[PDB]
RNA sequence: UACCGAUUGAGCGGCUCAGUGAGGUCCUCGGAUCGCGAG
RNA sequence: UACUUUGAAAAAAUUAGAGUGUUCAAGGCAGGGCC
RNA sequence: UAUCAACUUUCGAUGGUAGGUCCGUCGCCUACCAUGGUGACCACGGGUGACGGGGAAUCAGGGUUCGAUUCCGGAGAGGGAGCCUGAGAAACGGCUACCACAUCCAAGGAAGGCAGCAGGCGCGCAAAUUACCCAUUUCCGACACGGAGAGGUAGUGACGAAAAAUAACAAUGAAUUGGAAUGAGUGCAUCCCAAACCCAUGGGCGAGGACCCAUUGGAGGGCAAGUCUGGUGCCAGCAGCCGCGGUAAUUCCAGCUCCAAUAGCGUAUGCUAACGUUGCUGCAGUUAAAAAGCUCGUAGUU
RNA sequence: UACCUGGUUGAUCCUGCCAGUAAUAUAUGCUUGUCUCAAAGAUUAAGCCAUGCAAGUCUAAGUGCACACGAGU
């Protein structure tokens, strides 16, 4: 059990500090890993250049083709697979364009039936993808 | 280094439950009954009560005859009786925990000018305050949330320049008189 | 395949909106919201079509 | 209609002034100018408007009363010595120079590169 | 997606061994030059 | 000598908080009354 | 942080003595001796997307997180080092070197330091005018007089905080009608302010779809809100999660309607409460993750 | 305000996490009529800088035989 001694503040402080590393949520934010492997490097959004136009298939029991894009970031040159959210917005995307990608819902976790996509496109050609979908800023 | 203060505090707080049906009904009931513009004015007057109740709740923790409780307690009680939200008969620190949000909503300027018969409805009361019609002791007030105190209760009347009281007609009164 | 990007959104018959009257905003919208939900009574939802 | 009250009053006689808070009333007129206040304030103290100085008039919300500060002197020469250069310029008693601040700085730095009597030539 | 892997793998940084050591500061004396002294 | 209580001492700003109708408020540290 | 358990001490590490040096104390340094000093109560070494603190965010109580940032102290002016002047500097809007970078040149030479105020480039998800004045606040100087990008005032600004329009009042069965009511805006005076600007006070224009039009996300559940209509047919797309789309979709694409907050609101990533899922208050270890195979044994705790 | 809700099963009671919920930080999408207050090249780059400016300074009282002047300026 616990040591309730009046001079056990050192034993309690050392035990609690060590057991916090067995927490998955704590060891992820207080280590070099999970941040060096993070392509964004701890940022909210990121800009990149579109390399290809790949379509990943949704996992079971779903059946569809997710319109994704192979993007290479600028600040570190890493290759990520963003997601073009809305309907037909992949046509607004052209290869070798400047797109502002961001996270996808869950932090560093694949959202929905998409196999390994954990990012999504926010802007393209320095204009927002949402305005292109609503008939504004025709680009 | 600049000669500024950068002090600023919020006056409301959003509820924990965003779509609680039991809460939306009682807040909308307060809006229509007192003629409020949005839910922020409801959360503001609730936050105002929460500050007073928390201040009194701290004094109930302190024992009686305490120099801090007797001073700050009597100062808070006389401050509530000044604005009229607390009666003079029973001014104790434990009756502050029996105050409702409706007590403060009755001391606003739009509700007082409506109770004094100067306005037709509560919504008609707010529109004429923003139009520089009523005053309080020779002071024209343009704010509907003016917390009227008891010393300025019998001094709320129309301004000396408004057509409702004694003054020149409006821009549309003489406009129709010139054309015909 | 990527050959069907923007398929249903292009096949939907383009129907534009209608020229409707303006709406009260601010205190006036809350007034209409109040006297409709509490004053004017006499269960179905606000948008129940049944 | 227009009425000056001079709520407070004090005679310090160190700067040869009579400091006072000028509270002018106007229940149906616009903000009364300082020229009208200054001329009707000297006749209250039996003097000339050339020694009266009023400023800082902030009309209250709604209208009816405008409050400000006021100073009167014993003579005109004391006004030119105690009053700042910008209050005298509001009257016909002072005129500010025409050169800009950006020009004086550049003229100074150009003179720092020339030593001798030629320093005044390069500056002008 | 990480791991092992010959390639004395490669690149970029931190602190240092040794050698070389600019430039000041002091200490010894050195006297262009100036009117025993200043230099 | 630990504990406990008291006193001394302590940068302000900030926080809490007294007073004060910037038209109300966030705030400010000012300003109120009489001829 | 132990996947750092011994470290320091030829070449000062601990101490003693004499001296040198400094404004002065001291291994601060030198010379001669002594063999010490630190460490399981975590030394030493490494890491820090570490300047410290006054504080900030969120909190029932305890806590968790943040603090480059206007106040105090420290540190540095491209990287290190050396010195001059002076009461005060190891000064860089002082100087002398090397290193990196870079400017002019008759190619002999000369000169440079915006982590000052504006501004440019680069970097990026990410941050404003090559503006005005020394009038306020104070500082410096032979001085009541000069100077001050320190500072103050404007410009940019949905970082945020407070107040607060987008209608009100009456008859008639609604872009129906009816007269009233002040703002937005717009000029003109005054006020304001070093001149200006903003607010405020007046009077002259200023609303009937008071066309002077409120957006932003949702309407299967969680979670307030359509067994509606058309289109698509596991396609396109929706969905934080569970799921929806398999020709009669309340979940997709739209129309209508409705709901929520509102001059705001959605999203992404951190952070806090949720979380008694880090449990000191306050968690667990028979079978769901879990008591060393067992016993002895010092520090530690009791 | 000392608060919980969805999700393992044919159904149930649990451990448990994932997801929801509400503040606060910067960034960003869309949108904006008044008035007040106010942060603002910190995060990657103590990266590089064109140009202007940012520290100068007289009293009756340390010197003061040019200007312009009846000593003073």
């Amino acid at each position: 059990g616990k040591c309730r001694g009046l001079r056990t503040a050192r034993k309690l402080r050392n035990h609690r500090r060590e057991q916090k590393w067995h927490d998955k949520q704590y060891k992820k934010a207080h280590l070099g890993t999970a941040l060096k492997a993070n392509p964004f490097g701890g940022a909210s959004h990121a800009k990149g250049i579109v390399l290809e136009k790949v379509g990943v298939e949704a996992k079971q029991p779903n059946s569809a083709i997710r319109k994704c894009v192979r993007v290479q970031l600028i600040k570190n040159g890493k290759k990520i697979t963003a997601f073009v959210p809305n309907d037909g917005c992949l046509n607004f995307i052209e290869e070798n364009d400047e797109v502002l990608v961001a996270g996808f819902g869950r932090k560093g976790h694949a959202v929905g039936d998409i196999p390994g996509v954990r990012f999504k496109v926010v802007k393209v050609a320095n204009v927002s993808l949402l305005a292109l979908y609503k008939g504004k800023k025709e680009r | 280094p600049v000669a500024k203060t950068w002090v600023c505090s919020k006056t409301y707080v959003t509820p924990r439950r965003p779509f609680e049906k039991s809460r939306l009904d009682q807040e909308l009931r307060l809006i229509g009954e007192y003629g409020l513009r949005n839910k922020r004015e409801v959360w503001r007057v609730k936050f105002t009560l929460a500050k007073i109740r928390k201040a009194a709740r701290e004094l109930l923790t302190l024992d009686e005859k305490d120099p801090k409780r007797l001073f700050e307690g009597n100062a808070l009680l006389r401050r509530l009786v000044r604005i009229g939200v607390l009666d003079e008969g029973k001014m104790k620190l434990d009756y502050i925990l029996g105050l409702k949000v409706e007590d403060f909503l009755e001391r606003r300027l739009q509700t007082q000018v409506f109770k004094l018969g100067l306005a037709k409805s509560i919504h008609h009361a707010r529109v004429l305050i923003r139009q520089r019609h009523i005053r309080v002791r020779k002071q024209v007030v343009n704010i509907p949330s003016f917390v009227v105190r008891l010393d300025s209760q019998k001094h709320i009347d129309f301004s000396l320049r408004s057509p409702y009281g004694g003054g020149r007609p409006g821009r549309v009164k003489r406009k129709n008189a010139k054309k015909a | 395949s990527l050959a069907r990007a923007g398929k249903v959104r292009g096949q939907t018959p383009k129907v534009d909106k209608q020229e409707k009257k303006k709406k009260k905003t601010g205190r006036a919208k809350r007034r209409i919201q109040y006297n409709r939900r509490f004053v004017n009574v006499v269960k179905k939802g606000p948008n129940a079509n049944s | 209609t227009v009425t000056v009250r001079t709520r407070k009053f004090m005679t310090n006689r160190l700067l040869q002034r009579k400091q006072m808070i000028v509270d002018v009333l106007h229940p149906g007129k616009a903000t009364v100018p300082k020229t009208e206040i200054r001329e009707k304030l000297a006749k209250m103290y039996k003097t000339t408007p050339d020694v009266v100085f009023v400023f800082g008039f902030k009309t209250q919300f709604g209208g009816g009363k405008t409050t400000g500060f006021g100073m009167i002197y014993d003579s005109l020469d004391y006004a030119k010595k105690n009053e700042p250069k910008y209050r005298l310029q509001r009257h016909g008693l002072y005129e500010k120079k025409k050169t800009s601040r950006k020009q004086r700085k550049e003229r100074k730095n150009r003179m720092k590169k020339v030593r001798g009597i030629k320093k005044a030539s390069v500056g002008a």
